[PDB]
C-alpha cells in the first residue's frame, strides 16, 4: 500500500512531497520519484533508499531536490527547493519490488518499479 | 663511444651525439610472424622500406607550467604515407616500432623528461559514465593529447565531451607515476642526454590485430623535473618525436576504411 | 602411473582425469630471468665500467 | 568396497588447497600459446626494478608530481639533513607506495638488501657533493652529518655520470622483518646530507632537483602471502 | 632454487666505480653489497619459492554473491555474467599484469536461511548452477525448458554437502587473456550517423565468457527461504606477460576510470623520520 | 541523447501485429539487460508489461513480447485489440546509475 500527499499550487517557492508506504516495503525496498508534464511523458527524478539511508538525484534536478526519510512512521519526503513554470506536472511515487534475474554488479539485486502511487499534481502559476 | 649513435631505416637516417644507450623493450627485437604462430591463411604484404621508415610527428612545446604529453601507436602514424595507407587498406596489421624522442637544450638549462612505453595504455574518462570516451578523442592522431594536473568532471548532459582526463601523477590510469618505471623507459636528463631511443616489439595477446580498432603501444612523456632557465621571464624548448614502424605485415586487403572525425 | 617428487621426503601424485585443467598445481619450476626488465639495453653494460649518458 | 575412515578436515574448503576437480568443459581445444615478450615468472623480478620514491610528501606537495622532487640549492654549507627515511619499506608512507612496497604489502615477511639510487636533475654547470647514509637501528636517529658519517655511507661526486647508488646492506637480528612497523624488526634510518655545497655559476638556476629510486638486490625474498590495506571496496 | 651467496670483500681503491651509474639508460644498476661495503661470506639459504606467480595466484577469491529465493510463485532464479572485475582484490592482483593465461578452479559456497517465522519448516534444498555459454538461451522462468541442460554444463548441489568444485581450461579466443584493452569493438566510419558505429572504450567482447544461472530445484515450501551462492575463483597454471604498476586509487567501473579517492598518500615531512 | 528515442505514434488495425522500437546508445541498452516497458492509460498509473528483456510479469497476456538487437530494443503487440490503445514507455539503466525513460508512443487502434 502506497499513499501520496495532496495536490498543491504556488509560483516560485519551495514544495515538499510526501509518500507513505507499508512497513515491509519501507524496510526493504527503494522509493523512486517520477514526474510527468501533461502529454509530455515520464521523467525520472531520483531514488531514496531507507534500508541503507542513501539517495540518488537525477542530473536535471541535482541542485534542486532533496530526499529524506521518517523511520518511525514509514514515510519518505521529497522537497524541491525552488519552482519554475516547467514544473507544472503530475508527480508519482513508486516502489521498486520486481527483481531482475541479472545480478547487479556481482553482489546485489536490481529491482524494477512495479507499484505506483496515486500521485500529486503541482501547478506553478500566478 | 656509446654517446654517439646512428639509426638507418629505409632512406631515413637519425644521428645523435649525446645519446643514452638505447632500450630494446623486454629484450625482444621486432620480428615477422613465424609459421608456428600465424593465424590468417592469406599471403601478407610486407611493404619493407616503403613503410619501415622514420616519420616526424608534430613538435610539442615544453614549458615550466606544462604537465606532459601522450600518443598512441599505430594511431599517431595513421596519416604517415604508405604505412597509413596500408593500415587503412587492410583488416589486420602488425608492426614493431623504433621510437626516437629529441629534446635539445643548453648546458645552462635543467630539467628531466621520463619517456615511457606502455603496452595497452588505457586512459581514464571525463565523466561518471564508464568507458564512454569516443573514437575521435581516443584516436587523436599525431597531435596526441596532454596530461592534466587535476581531475574534472564534465557536467554537460546535453552535449558531453566524451574526452580523456589523464591526471599526471595518476599516469592517466589510476596508478602511481613513480611506479611507471616498470614499463620500458628512458630519461632525457638535460645535463647528460638530449635524446631517448626505445625499440618496441609487437606486444599483444594475438599474433596480428585490427590496427584501426586497437592500439598496441602508448608513448607517455612526463616531466620528472620541470624545465628551468635563469631568464626571469619564461623559457620554452621543443620536443620532437620520430617513429619508425618495424617488421610491418598486413593481412586482409579490402576497400579503404575512412574513420569518422570531429 | 604415479609421479614421485621430493617435498624439499617424497610425495606421490596421480592424475585421475583426462583433462589437463583438472590437475593440481605442481611444486615446481622456480626459475627466473630478471634481465629483460632491469637491464633491457642494446649494448651490454658492465656494472664497474662507466655507463656514459 | 574398500574400508575407509574419514579423517578430520573432511568436507572442509580451504582457500589454499591443491586438489583435483572435475572439468565442466571436457575435451576442450585450448588456443596454443605464443611468445609474447616480457614473461614474468617471479614477483621479485619486479621488485628489482628501480622505482621512483615519493620523498617529499609535505602538505603543499602531496598527491602532485612535486612529491618526487627534493629541492637542492646553492646556499652555504650546513650539516642539517636534506631528506630522511626509515627502512620500513612496506610501512613508511614514502616507501609503501613504491612498486617494491606494493609487492611487499602482499607479504608478511621480507629479507635482503636494498638499492637506493639518486639522480641529479640540475644543470651541467652545477656540480656538488653529497653524503647518503644508512644508520642501523638502536640509536638516536642522525640529525647531523657528524652522527651519520659513523654509519654506512657513500660520498657522491656529481659529475658526468648523473646517478649514484647506495646499497643498504642486510643487517638484522632476525632472518626476516615484519612489514607492519614493529619496533622489534625495525630497519633503521636513511638520510642525505650536503658534503661541501652545490656550486652554481652565474646565469644558471640556483634551485635544483634530486629524484630518488628504490629497488631490491638479488638476495631479496618474501615468504607469507596476505591481503593489502592499500585497496578497499565500499558497499 | 637458491639465492646467490654473499661473497667476501676487502677494501677497494680502483678505477672500477660501480656506485656511479646512469638511470637515463633505463637500466637498473645491478649492484650487490660486495660493490659498496666490506662484506663477510654468508651462505644464503633463503628461497624465492613463495614469490612465484603460481604461489602469488594460488588463493581462492570471492567474485560473486548470487541471491536466490524459494518462494510461493520473489527472485526464484538468478543469472550472473561472469567477470572478476566487480571485486577489487583479485582484480588488483590480476591487474599487476597486462596479459595472462590460466586454468581456473571455480568453487561454490552456498548458504541459506529462513525469512519468516510462522509458516512452518522446509526440507533440504537442491541447487542447480547452469553455465550458459555466450549465445545459449537465458532462462525466462525458473521452470523454463532451458534447465533441461542437454548441452550446457550444470552442477547440482545438495545443501549440507561440501562446496562444489569445477575446473575450466583456458577458454580465451586470444592466445592470452587481455586484462587491458586499449581500443574499441567498432570503428565509426565516415557517413554513418551518430546512432551507428559507437562502441564502448576498452570493452572488447560484450559477453566474453557467458553466465551462470542459479535456481532452487525444489518446489516452494510455505515459508520463504533465501539463499546466497558465493563463487570462489582460484587461478592455476598461471602465466603472465607484461608487468604494470598496481592500482593506487579506488576502482570505478570495469575500465580504468577514477572519480573518488584521488589523494592516496598521507602527509609526512621531508626531514622527519 | 539523454532520453531514449521512441516513435511518437504507431497505428494498427485490429488483429494485426505492431512493433514499437526504443533506440538508446551503448551505455544503457547496449550494455545492460535491465531494459523494461510500461503501459499507461489516461489518468492511470503506469503498468509494467515487460521487465527483463523477453520476460513478462504475471498477469500480462502472451501477446506482448520484446527483444534486443544491440543499442536498440523493441516491444511487439501481436493481434492488436482495442484495450491495447494507450501510451507505451521504454525504460533502461545507464552506467552512471541514473535511470532513464523513453519518449512514449501513443498507440491507436484503427
Ligand atoms: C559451472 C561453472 C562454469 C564456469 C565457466 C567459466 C567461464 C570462463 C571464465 C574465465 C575467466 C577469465 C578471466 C580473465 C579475463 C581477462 O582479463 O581477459
Amino acid at each position: 500500500l502506497v499513499q501520496s500527499g495532496a495536490e498543491l499550487k504556488k509560483p516560485g517557492a519551495s514544495v515538499k512531497f510526501s509518500c507513505q508506504a507499508s512497513g515491509f516495503t519501507f524496510t526493504t525496498y527503494d522509493i523512486h520519484w517520477v514526474r510527468q508534464a501533461p502529454g509530455q511523458g515520464l521523467e525520472w527524478m531520483g531514488m531514496i533508499s531507507p534500508s541503507r539511508d542513501s539517495t540518488i538525484y537525477a542530473q536535471k534536478f541535482q541542485g534542486r531536490v532533496t530526499m529524506t526519510s521518517d523511520t518511525s512512521t514509514s514515510t519518505v519526503y521529497m522537497e524541491l527547493t525552488s519552482l519554475r513554470s516547467e514544473d507544472t506536472a503530475l508527480y508519482y511515487c513508486a516502489t521498486a519490488s520486481r527483481p531482475s534475474a541479472w545480478v547487479f554488479r556481482s553482489l546485489y539485486t536490481y529491482y524494477y518499479m512495479d507499484v505506483w502511487g496515486t500521485g500529486t499534481t503541482v501547478t506553478v502559476s500566478s | 663511444s656509446v654517446r654517439v649513435m646512428q639509426l638507418t631505416l629505409g632512406n631515413s637516417t637519425i644521428t645523435t651525439q649525446e645519446a643514452a644507450n638505447s632500450v630494446v623493450a623486454y629484450g625482444r627485437w621486432p620480428e615477422y610472424i613465424k609459421d608456428s604462430e600465424a593465424n590468417p591463411v592469406d599471403q601478407p604484404t610486407e611493404p619493407d622500406v616503403a613503410a619501415c621508415r622514420f616519420y616526424t610527428l608534430d613538435t610539442v612545446t615544453w614549458r615550466k607550467e606544462s604537465r606532459g604529453w601522450w600518443w598512441k601507436l599505430p594511431d599517431a602514424l595513421k596519416d604517415m604515407g604508405l604505412f597509413g595507407q596500408n593500415m587503412f587498406y587492410h583488416y589486420l596489421g602488425r608492426a614493431g616500432y623504433t621510437v626516437h624522442v629529441q629534446c635539445n637544450a643548453s648546458k645552462f638549462h635543467q630539467g628531466a623528461l621520463g619517456v615511457f612505453a606502455v603496452p595497452e595504455m588505457c586512459l581514464a574518462g571525463d565523466s561518471t559514465t564508464h568507458m564512454f570516451t569516443k573514437y575521435e578523442n581516443a584516436n587523436p592522431g599525431e597531435k596526441g593529447g596532454e596530461f592534466k594536473g587535476s581531475f574534472t568532471l564534465d557536467t554537460n548532459a546535453t552535449n558531453p565531451a566524451r574526452n580523456f582526463c589523464p591526471v599526471d601523477y595518476l599516469f592517466g590510469s589510476g596508478v602511481l607515476a613513480g611506479n611507471a618505471f616498470v614499463y620500458p623507459h628512458q630519461i632525457i636528463n638535460l645535463r647528460t642526454n638530449n635524446c631517448a631511443t626505445l625499440v618496441l616489439p609487437y606486444v599483444n595477446s594475438l599474433s596480428i590485430d585490427s590496427m584501426t580498432k586497437h592500439n598496441n603501444w602508448g608513448i607517455a612523456i612526463l616531466p620528472l623535473a620541470p624545465l628551468d632557465f635563469a631568464t626571469e621571464s619564461s623559457t620554452e624548448i621543443p620536443i620532437t618525436l620520430t617513429i619508425a614502424p618495424m617488421c610491418c605485415e598486413f593481412n586482409g586487403l579490402r576497400n579503404i576504411t575512412v574513420p569518422r572525425t570531429q | 602411473g604415479a609421479q614421485v617428487s621430493s617435498q624439499k621426503i617424497n610425495y606421490t601424485t596421480i592424475n585421475y582425469y583426462r583433462d589437463s585443467a583438472s590437475n593440481a598445481a605442481s611444486k615446481q619450476d622456480f626459475a627466473q630471468d630478471p634481465s629483460k626488465f632491469t637491464e633491457p639495453i642494446k649494448d651490454v653494460l658492465i656494472k664497474t665500467a662507466p655507463t656514459l649518458n | 568396497g574398500l574400508p575407509v575412515l574419514n579423517t578430520p578436515g573432511s568436507n572442509q574448503y580451504l582457500t589454499a588447497d591443491n586438489y583435483q576437480s572435475p572439468c565442466a568443459i571436457p575435451e576442450f581445444d585450448v588456443t596454443p600459446p605464443i611468445d609474447i615478450p616480457g614473461e614474468v615468472r617471479n614477483m621479485m623480478e619486479l621488485a628489482e626494478i628501480d622505482t621512483m620514491i615519493p620523498l617529499n610528501l609535505t602538505n603543499q606537495r602531496k598527491n602532485t608530481m612535486d612529491m618526487y622532487r627534493v629541492e637542492l640549492n646553492d646556499a652555504a654549507h650546513s650539516d642539517t639533513p636534506i631528506l630522511c627515511l626509515s627502512l620500513s619499506p612496506a610501512s613508511d608512507p614514502r616507501l609503501a607506495h613504491t612498486m617494491l612496497g606494493e609487492i611487499l604489502n602482499y607479504y608478511t615477511h621480507w629479507a635482503g638488501s636494498l638499492k637506493f639510487t639518486f639522480l641529479f636533475c640540475g644543470s651541467m654547470m652545477a656540480t656538488g657533493k653529497l653524503l647518503v647514509s644508512y644508520a642501523p637501528p638502536g640509536a638516536e636517529a642522525p640529525k647531523s652529518r657528524k652522527e651519520a658519517m659513523l654509519g654506512t655511507h657513500v660520498i657522491w661526486d656529481i659529475g658526468l655520470q648523473s646517478s649514484c647508488t647506495m646499497v643498504v646492506p642486510w643487517i638484522s637480528n632476525t632472518t626476516y622483518r615484519q612489514t607492519i612497523n614493529d619496533s622489534f624488526t625495525e630497519g633503521g634510518y636513511i638520510s642525505m646530507f650536503y658534503q661541501t655545497r652545490v656550486v652554481v655559476p652565474l646565469s644558471t638556476p640556483r634551485k635544483m632537483d634530486i629524484l630518488g629510486f628504490v629497488s631490491a638486490c638479488n638476495d631479496f625474498s618474501v615468504r607469507l602471502l596476505r591481503d593489502t590495506t592499500h585497496i578497499s571496496q565500499e558497499a | 632454487n637458491n639465492l646467490p651467496d654473499t661473497q667476501s670483500s676487502g677494501p677497494a681503491h680502483s678505477k672500477e666505480t660501480p656506485a656511479l651509474t646512469a638511470v637515463e639508460t633505463g637500466a637498473t644498476n645491478p649492484l650487490v653489497p660486495s660493490d659498496t661495503v666490506q662484506t663477510r661470506h654468508v651462505i644464503q639459504k633463503r628461497t624465492r619459492s613463495e614469490s612465484t606467480v603460481e604461489s602469488f595466484f594460488a588463493r581462492g577469491a570471492c567474485v560473486a554473491i548470487i541471491e536466490v529465493d524459494n518462494d510461493a510463485p520473489s527472485k526464484l532464479f538468478s543469472v550472473w555474467k561472469i567477470t572478476y572485475k566487480d571485486t577489487v582484490q583479485l582484480r588488483r592482483k590480476l591487474e599487476f599484469f597486462t596479459y595472462s593465461r590460466f586454468d581456473m578452479e571455480f568453487t561454490f559456497v552456498v548458504t541459506s536461511n529462513y525469512t519468516d517465522a510462522n509458516n512452518g519448516h522446509a526440507l533440504n534444498q537442491v541447487y542447480q548452477i547452469m553455465y550458459i555459454p555466450p549465445g545459449a538461451p537465458i532462462p525466462g522462468k525458473w521452470n523454463d525448458y532451458t534447465w533441461q541442460t542437454s548441452s550446457n554444463p550444470s552442477v547440482f548441489y545438495t545443501y549440507g554437502a561440501p562446496p562444489a568444485r569445477i575446473s575450466v581450461p583456458y577458454v580465451g579466443i586470444a592466445n592470452a587473456y587481455s586484462h587491458f584493452y586499449d581500443g574499441f569493438a567498432k570503428v565509426p566510419l565516415a557517413g554513418q550517423a551518430s546512432t551507428e558505429g559507437d562502441s564502448l572504450y576498452g570493452a572488447a567482447s560484450l559477453n566474453d565468457f557467458g553466465s551462470l544461472a542459479v535456481r532452487v530445484v525444489n518446489d516452494h515450501n510455505p515459508t520463504k527461504l533465501t539463499s546466497k551462492i558465493r563463487v570462489y575463483m582460484k587461478p592455476k597454471h598461471v602465466r603472465v606477460w607484461c608487468p604494470r604498476p598496481p592500482r593506487a586509487v579506488p576502482y570505478y567501473g570495469p575500465g580504468v576510470d577514477y572519480k573518488d579517492g584521488l589523494a592516496p598518500l598521507p602527509g609526512k615531512g621531508l626531514t622527519t623520520y | 541523447q539523454s532520453a531514449l528515442t521512441q516513435p511518437a505514434s504507431v497505428s494498427g488495425s485490429p488483429g494485426q501485429s505492431i512493433t514499437i522500437s526504443c533506440t538508446g546508445t551503448i551505455t544503457d541498452i547496449g550494455y545492460y539487460n535491465y531494459v523494461s516497458w510500461y503501459q499507461q492509460h489516461p489518468g492511470k498509473a503506469p503498468k509494467l508489461i515487460i521487465f527483463d528483456v523477453t520476460n513478462r510479469p504475471s498477469g500480462v497476456s502472451d501477446r506482448f513480447s520484446g527483444s534486443k538487437s544491440g543499442n536498440t530494443a523493441s516491444l511487439t503487440i501481436s493481434g492488436l485489440q482495442a484495450e491495447d490503445e494507450g501510451d507505451y514507455y521504454c525504460f533502461s539503466h545507464r552506467s552512471n546509475n541514473i535511470r532513464v525513460f523513453g519518449g512514449g508512443t501513443k498507440l491507436t487502434v484503427l
